[PDB]
């Protein structure tokens, strides 16, 4: 099957068991909310991400929409913001795909608006989960240059010999942390120019779109503003079923 | 029980991806609904959604909230979307047993169709 980032706990918990009890007599008091605070913000917001419905539309069953294509190319267009975007008749899911949402191939399910899938995440990033995966990529970059440009003091104000016991905990973290920030910082700045874009991912991919494109490109901090503070959605499956009034003539 | 037929609204795009369906009157529904009533309970409904919607200075304390307390408000306390979800269900319930049974026809939440499609 497919398995989580174990490591990177790992990599976490050596400060947690012993990297900076006792220190803090003459030096920085306040210990923990250098990286307790953000390790406890990643670990919540990645779980969210993990375990969530990203927006899998309801498996609409057959006989949906209009039938009457005869032999059409299965594509409408539509014109949002007077600007015209191709959408398509998804065969198995069998609806019109709204805009700004497609299939996910590998995840067999066709969902709402659509960022990317990845075996890390284990899913597929609608925009119920966009939030919480934005997020944690923010608080996870936080983690790992916090790390690596203060929690160094164990090393930072100890002299020359530190002789082994405790300083080889902090041995490993320093070269992962030096190995996984550029990767996580490139990745997060990726996303963080996805959302000062009303344009992600796919949209990235597709080397087509010069000229007036972007129709809902809306403002750069309304973007900010509904991809952070914005009610989160309902799930679109699962909702418990209704119940018939009368025969209705 | 029979049935005639289904007729699907399409969401209205002008505006853009907001939950606004498209407003316009079917021809399907000539004298089965007055397009005055359609029109009435339409731009309501749009209403309530575009309150579901509205990027207020309450939106923003429940996003603060929900960040400084790690998101357990959502199990305590249902979200501002699902509250709209409930009170325009109960709208689409009276609506139903008040104007539409009498002639013969019957709405279902949206919800159901994934906000894409209101099914008559
Ligand atoms: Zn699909
Ligand atoms: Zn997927």
């Amino acid at each position: 099957v497919s398995a989580a980032a174990i490591f990177l706990v790992g990599a976490t918990t050596l400060f947690f068991a012993f990297t900076c009890p006792g220190l803090s007599l003459n030096v920085s008091p306040a210990v923990p909310i250098y990286n307790a605070i953000m390790f406890l913000f990643v670990l919540a917001n990645f779980s969210m991400a993990t375990f969530m419905d990203p927006g899998i539309f309801p498996r609409a069953e057959e006989d949906e929409d209009k039938e009457d294509d005869f032999r059409a190319p299965l594509y409408k267009t539509v014109e949002i913001k007077g600007i015209q975007v191709r959408m398509k008749w998804c065969a198995t899911c069998r609806f019109y795909r709204p805009p700004r949402c497609s299939h996910c191939s590998v995840c067999d399910n066709c969902v709402e608006e659509f960022d990317h899938h990845c075996p890390w995440v284990n899913n597929c990033i609608g925009r119920r989960n966009y939030r919480y995966f934005f997020l944690f990529l923010l608080s996870l970059t936080a983690h790992i240059m916090g790390v690596f440009g203060f929690g160094l003091l164990y090393v930072l104000y100890h002299i020359e010999e530190l002789s082994g016991v405790r300083t080889a905990v902090t041995m490993a973290v320093m070269c992962v942390a030096g190995l996984f920030f550029i990767p996580v910082a490139g990745l997060t700045g990726f996303h963080v120019v996805l959302v000062a874009r009303g344009r992600t991912t796919n949209e990235q991919v597709t080397g087509k779109f010069r000229g007036g494109v972007n129709p809902f490109t809306n403002g750069c901090c309304n973007n900010v503003s509904r991809v952070l503070c914005s009610s989160p959605a309902p799930r679109y499956l699962g909702r418990p079923k209704k119940e018939k009034t009368i025969v209705i003539r | 029980a029979p049935v005639s037929g289904k007729v699907f609204i399409q969401r209205d795009y002008s505006s853009g991806t907001r939950c606004q369906f498209q407003t316009k009157f079917p021809a399907e529904l000539e004298n089965r609904i007055d397009r005055q009533q359609f029109e009435e309970t339409v731009r309501t409904l749009n209403n309530l959604y575009a309150e579901a919607e509205k990027l207020g200075g309450q939106s923003y304390l429940e996003g603060c909230l929900a960040c400084l307390t790690a998101y357990t408000i959502f199990l305590c306390m249902e979200t501002h979307y699902e509250k709209v979800l409930k009170k325009v269900s109960k709208y689409i319930q009276e609506q139903n047993e008040k104007i539409y049974a009498p002639q013969g026809l019957l709405l279902t939440d949206p919800i159901e169709r994934g906000l894409r499609v209101i099914e008559i």
